[PDB]
Formats: C-alpha cells, structure tokens, sequence
C-alpha cells in the first residue's frame, strides 16, 4: 500500500460563496427635505415645525 | 371637539363617559402588517457624525445612507479594532395621515 | 439599484439636503502588450510602410 497523502495539501479557495440580502422601500418613499441638516447634538436634542 | 374653537375639530362629537370602544383584531393574533401612509406622516433624517481627536477615519455611502469608520488600536494588548456608526431621528408630522390597511370582509 | 463610490470626504463643515447624487468614476489603466505588425511594401509611391 501507498501512503502519499503527505504528497498533497489542502486548499481553501479565495471565493466567497453569496449570502441572503433585504431590499429597502420605506425608507424611499418618506420624506427626508424638511429634517435634513437641522437638528445638532451639540445645539440640542430636539427641533420642531409648525402647524398650519 | 372644541366648544370655545369650533375651527380645530376633527370629529363629529364628544367621546363622553360611557361610551362604548371595541379593539380591533384578536386575543392573540400574531400577523405582519400592512402599511399605507403620504409623503408627510413621517421623516427620516441621519445626523453626520465629527472625527475624533487624532484618529484615522473614513465615510462610507450605501443607498444615500453615510455611515462612519473609525480605525484604532490598543497599545499593551496589541489589538486592532474597527467600529461604524450612525445618528438617526425620527418627527411624526400629522398621524391622521397613515395606518394600517387589512382586507375586509 | 446604483451603487455609489464612497470617499467620506465632503460634507465636512457643510450642510447636504440633496441625496440624488450618485458617484461614478472613470479607470484608467495603461498595459504593455504584444501587436503583430504588418509591412506592406508595395513600391509604388513609397515602399516602407509598417
């Protein structure tokens, strides 16, 4: 009998297999214009709009 | 229902003692529910966040979302590590422009 | 979907209200390659032409 497994190495492939994924809808559709860039941590931790 | 400001009412009359309610659903019902909604029930805002004090950073974009990468390291250990952040805030315009929708009988 | 080029360079000390902005680059590469030449070398009106 041949033992020439020694003769061999194994070897892990450099592919990464592909994964489970989600998709994004809510955050499309709502509105994003009136709360951006107005509120700051250091000025505060609340802004405010008004009513008609 | 206001009796001194006629012009902010939204309903028909007074919720008195008394009155009968109902919840709608099941004792114990567990489901997903559906969503409807206009442009201005809510708004979604993420607040850019400031470099630390001498620590190597960088800016990452995914679908319009920024998210920030801090790299550092500890020194008598000799471990590196990596950390990613992000700031959200929410505003509820008006809620009597959205809810849930179920099919009915 | 598009996928955008990240940099986190801008918006540094300057406000952002537009999120319809998408990153594309352009790659520019320079390689050295093996091309057959081919000499006609009709006489009339001049010869050596590779």
């Amino acid at each position: 009998p041949n033992n020439l497994d020694s003769n061999v190495s194994q070897i892990v492939l450099k592919k990464f297999l592909p994964g489970f994924m989600s998709d994004l809808v809510l955050a499309k559709t709502v509105d994003r214009q009136l709360l951006a860039g107005e509120i700051n941590s250091s000025t505060g931790d609340s802004v405010s709009f008004k009513r008609p | 229902y206001d009796t001194t400001n006629p012009q902010y009412n939204s309903v028909s009359r007074q919720v008195e003692a008394g009155d009968a309610v109902s919840v709608v659903g099941t004792a114990s019902q567990t489901m997903k529910p559906n969503l409807f909604y206009n442009k201005f029930f809510c708004g979604l805002g993420s607040i850019p966040l400031p470099k630390l004090h001498s620590i190597d950073s960088a800016v990452a974009t995914y679908e319009g979302f920024s998210i920030r990468v801090h790299k550092y390291a500890d020194g008598d250990a000799n471990v590196q590590k990596m950390r990613f952040d992000l700031l959200p805030a929410y505003v509820c315009f008006n809620p009597h422009m959205g809810g849930q929708f179920f099919g009915n009988p | 979907p598009t996928s955008l080029d990240v940099t986190s360079m801008t918006s540094w000390e300057y406000n952002w209200f537009g999120a319809d902005v998408i990153y594309i680059a352009k790659y520019y590469e320079v390689r050295k390659e093996s091309v057959d030449v081919i000499s006609y070398r009709h006489p009339i009106t001049g010869e050596i032409a590779t």
